[PDB]
């Protein structure tokens, strides 16, 4: 889904009476790059791959 | 509802019983003054098979079906008063019976309890009338009646039924209901996914599936204890148990590289034979349980494509539908065929009934414009070994779209170079 | 309908593909260093020549020889590594 | 007040699984889960432990009432409890297994029993 | 995955548990596997490797 629910988005699958806000506990930008990778080689270099390929193989 | 004038003067079931479907066989002998048959509601959005024959030739006759509804026979050549004819007819349905214990516990045998009509419900006078019951070793009736000239006796690991010379017209108003015992999983899918990639500049064709597979038998009573089963394993005598461990389907003739991956990972535990493929689950399946997977191979084209005679352009595919499982019982299962890019479709045929068709688009790899042509259609209620049949799709293929992949990324690849060559002939310096 | 497909199917004859797919993991290699030879002398005479006319005319014809032989590159070479 | 962590030790102080274990350690709710079919696995009654390297025997593990199995894998090594639904008639569901599980003890025992008002 | 021989017994029991468990259940472990729980079995823990409250 998009960018903009993603950067205040409160998750009610952890700590569960009391769920966790992400957007002010965590680290953008391993996720962000990656999305961005996945959007580029999707559209414009033609080659659709799947998204757990680009987690594992995104440190060598 | 509309009845004919017809007049029959034998009627012989003879249900079997002995898989996850129930197959049953009728041999009438209809006489004189096209020909209708007769179904109970609720037995109608069941039925999977249909078909008529001569009692002597090797033809089929043409049927087809459409609160009692009617399915059509024809015939052949004519008809004609003052003369008689015999023929059979086949059925498979989709029912197995609910078990009746409903909570058995581990190693036990368990007994099904399904429930019919004793008369004949046809809409014709019959004469005589008998009613066998092929199948199980152990047979009893639920709930008998208080009438002896209607209850069953039993020989040879099998029913059989009084002669019952006079039936009126139109009369279903008396039930039956059979327990009988049963040792075997008896599972069935809830939908599969099948599709086929058939590439073209190198040769293969690749399956894939995914099967959403479930099982249809008496709970445990008490949990799920390890140990007992560790004692089952241990001491083993006997395949009658009612979960299920391994599990084979049968592949075409020569497969090249097999795979058993499944929603979480790649299960490790799989290895072939000279056919067949023999899979095992993470976990046993025990009768309320679920397990969701994914099977794949592949093959060669000069096998399942011909080339037209008179041409050089026009192609023909037919493709196997539903090889899978020995014995099980798929509710709806739809077929997709990915035909390569930049090809047309002239005409499509199956010899079973297909729901829906559709013709889409969907793009792969180094795929640049409009993507490959998928074509999709649907089934639904139809059986492992009596429903395999073929598929036959005619296309047509030029050599000028054989050539346009390489030049598709040979023209990206030149669009490409320019931009450098723009970029770096610029001029950029702020001083003189 | 479906006798006319069924009996059109066993008149005909068998495929045969254009290469065998035993063969092209040579031409993949044998294209590859072509590719590179031909696509880095145009990448390298895009210096200082001083001679706006002739170089862009070998850069545009070196790039047409290095775009079509590396579209035949990538496709022998993919057909090796297991994606059709 | 409580929970304390001198009493989770044996006599002068060590901790061990073994047939002198403490009784506030035998009667907890993450013993009784991890040992619970142990020793009738082994032949004859006794269980080597393979990693605290004691011997365990079968009267030295209580049952649990208020939970059930549900599924434990291959070389035991994860098990899945599940919390059991509450009395439908307000027993405390100690009293209800222990009246199942032993019905041993029968007796008249005509006495009154010391309640408190209904109120 | 834990190795003469394969020892795969940590992957069964979560697949168990996004199969055949209802979707909205929670499961009570030690903050150690709480990712994991959530990740590759798919239910709402109560704790997990944070130790944010
Ligand atoms: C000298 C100054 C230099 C400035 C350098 C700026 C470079 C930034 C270029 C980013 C280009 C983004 C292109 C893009 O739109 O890709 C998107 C969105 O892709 C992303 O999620 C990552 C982009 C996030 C942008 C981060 C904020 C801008 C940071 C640099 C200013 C794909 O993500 P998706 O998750 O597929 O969907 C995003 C939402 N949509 C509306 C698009 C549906
Ligand atoms: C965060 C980075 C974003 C930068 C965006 C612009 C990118 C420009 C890239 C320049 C590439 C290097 C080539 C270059 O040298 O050009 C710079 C270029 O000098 C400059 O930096 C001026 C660029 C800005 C132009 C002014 C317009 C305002 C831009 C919109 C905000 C000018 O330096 P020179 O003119 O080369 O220095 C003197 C010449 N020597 C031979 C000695 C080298
Ligand atoms: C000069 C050459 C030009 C570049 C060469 C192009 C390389 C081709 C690979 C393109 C990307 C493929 C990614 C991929 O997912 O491949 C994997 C199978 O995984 C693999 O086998 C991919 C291994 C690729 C090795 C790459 C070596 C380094 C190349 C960098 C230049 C197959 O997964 P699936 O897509 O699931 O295959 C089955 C699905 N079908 C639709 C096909 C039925
Ligand atoms: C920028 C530099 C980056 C370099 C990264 C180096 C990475 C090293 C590790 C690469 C991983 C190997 C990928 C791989 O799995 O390749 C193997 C075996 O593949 C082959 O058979 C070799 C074919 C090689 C063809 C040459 C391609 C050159 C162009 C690539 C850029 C696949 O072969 P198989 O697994 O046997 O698949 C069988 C498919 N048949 C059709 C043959 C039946
Ligand atoms: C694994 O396979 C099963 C079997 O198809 C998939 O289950 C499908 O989806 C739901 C459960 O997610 C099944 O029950 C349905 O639940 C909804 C709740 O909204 C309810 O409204 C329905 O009446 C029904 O009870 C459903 O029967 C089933 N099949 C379908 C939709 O055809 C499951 O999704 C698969 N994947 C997993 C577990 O990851």
């Amino acid at each position: 889904n998009s960018f903009y629910k993603f950067l205040n988005w409160f998750d009610d699958r952890t700590w569960y009476p009391l769920g966790r806000v992400t957007g002010g506990t965590l680290y953008p930008g391993l996720m962000t790059t990656s999305a961005f990778i996945w959007h580029a080689l999707r559209n414009w270099l033609g080659l659709p791959i799947d998204i757990r390929n680009v987690c594992v193989l995104f440190a060598p | 509802e509309p009845p004919a004038t017809w007049e029959n003067v034998d009627y012989k079931r003879t249900i079997d019983v002995s898989n996850a479907y129930i197959s049953e066989t009728i041999e009438i002998t209809i006489k004189n003054i096209e020909y209708f048959t007769a179904f109970e509601s609720g037995i109608f959005s069941k039925v999977s098979f249909f078909s008529a024959y001569f009692t002597n030739e090797a033809t089929f006759l043409n049927s087809q079906l459409l609160e009692i509804r009617y399915g059509i026979i024809q015939f052949p050549n004519a008809i004609s008063p003052q003369e008689e004819v015999s023929l059979v007819i086949k059925s498979f349905y989709n029912t197995v019976g609910i078990p009746y214990p409903e909570h058995v516990g581990m190693s036990e045998e368990q007994h099904l309890l399904w429930e019919t009509n004793r008369l004949p419900l046809s809409a014709y006078d019959t004469k005589k009338a008998s009613f066998t019951l092929i199948g199980s070793s152990s047979f009893e009736e639920y709930h008998p009646p208080n009438d002896e000239s209607l209850l069953g006796k039993a020989n040879g690991n099998s029913f059989e039924f009084g002669p019952w010379e006079d039936i009126p017209r139109f009369s279903s108003n008396e039930t039956l209901a059979i327990v009988y015992s049963h040792n075997a999983p008896l599972n069935q899918v809830v939908n599969l996914r099948r599709d086929i990639w058939l590439s073209h500049w190198a040769s293969t064709i690749q399956f894939e599936e995914y099967y959403e597979l479930t099982n249809k038998a008496a709970k445990l009573s008490k949990g799920f204890s390890r140990l007992e089963l560790m004692k089952q394993i241990q001491t083993q005598n006997m395949r009658q148990t009612h979960f299920v461990t391994v599990l084979d389907m049968l592949l075409p003739e020569g497969a090249t590289d097999h795979y058993f991956t499944d929603l979480v990972g790649l299960v490790s535990t799989s290895h072939a034979e000279r056919d067949h493929f023999f899979i095992r689950p993470r976990f046993p399946i025990f009768g309320g349980w679920n397990y969701n997977f994914t099977v794949g191979w592949t093959n060669k084209l000069s096998d399942f494509l011909h080339v037209s005679s008179g041409s050089d352009e026009k192609f023909v595919a037919s493709i196997p539908i539903l090889n899978g499982p020995p014995d099980t019982v798929y509710d709806n299962v739809e077929l997709s065929v990915f035909l390569p890019e930049g090809a047309e479709i002239f005409d499509i045929d199956s010899p079973v009934p297909f729901t829906n068709v559709s013709i889409e688009t969907q793009k792969s790899y180094f795929d640049l414009n409009k993507g490959h042509v998928k074509l999709t259609f649907s089934y639904r209620n139809l059986i492992s070994q009596v429903a395999n049949g073929q598929v036959l799709i005619k296309y047509d293929y030029p050599k000028s779209s054989f050539f346009k992949k390489p030049l598709s990324i040979a023209c990206y690849i030149f669009t490409a170079l320019m931009g450098v060559f723009v970029l770096k002939t610029l001029n950029m310096n702020v001083t003189n | 309908t479906y006798e006319q497909l069924y009996k059109e199917f066993h008149s005909s004859k068998s495929f045969q593909p254009f290469i065998h797919l035993d063969t092209q993991p040579k031409f993949a290699i044998c294209g590859l260093i072509v590719t590179l030879a031909v696509l880095s002398s145009a990448l390298f005479a895009v210096g200082s020549k001083s001679s706006y006319i002739k170089k862009l005319f070998f850069y545009t014809i070196l790039s047409v020889i290095g775009s079509l032989f590396a579209g035949l590159t990538t496709v022998f070479a993919s057909n090796s590594f297991g994606v059709y | 007040e409580e929970i304390k962590e001198r009493d989770f030790y044996t006599a002068e102080g060590e901790y061990r699984v073994d047939a002198r274990a403490s009784e506030t350690m035998r009667n907890s709710l993450l013993y009784k889960m991890s040992y619970k079919d142990f020793p009738q696995l082994f032949n004859g009654g006794q269980a080597t432990d393979r990693v605290r390297q004691q011997m365990i025997t079968p009267l030295d593990v209580p049952p649990l009432d208020y939970f059930d199995e549900v599924f434990t894998s291959e070389n035991w090594m994860v098990r899945i409890y599940q919390l059991k639904k509450d009395d439908a008639q307000g027993r405390t569901l100690r009293d209800v297994g222990e009246l199942t599980r032993s019905s041993t003890k029968t007796r008249r025992s005509i006495k009154r029993p010391e309640l408190g008002l209904r109120v | 995955v834990l190795p003469l021989a394969l020892i795969d017994d940590f992957r069964e029991a979560y697949y168990w548990l996004r199969m055949n468990s209802d979707e909205d259940s929670k499961v009570a472990a030690w903050w150690d596997y709480g990712y994991q729980i959530g990740g590759m079995a798919d239910r709402t823990t109560l704790v997990d490797n944070n130790t944010w409250n």
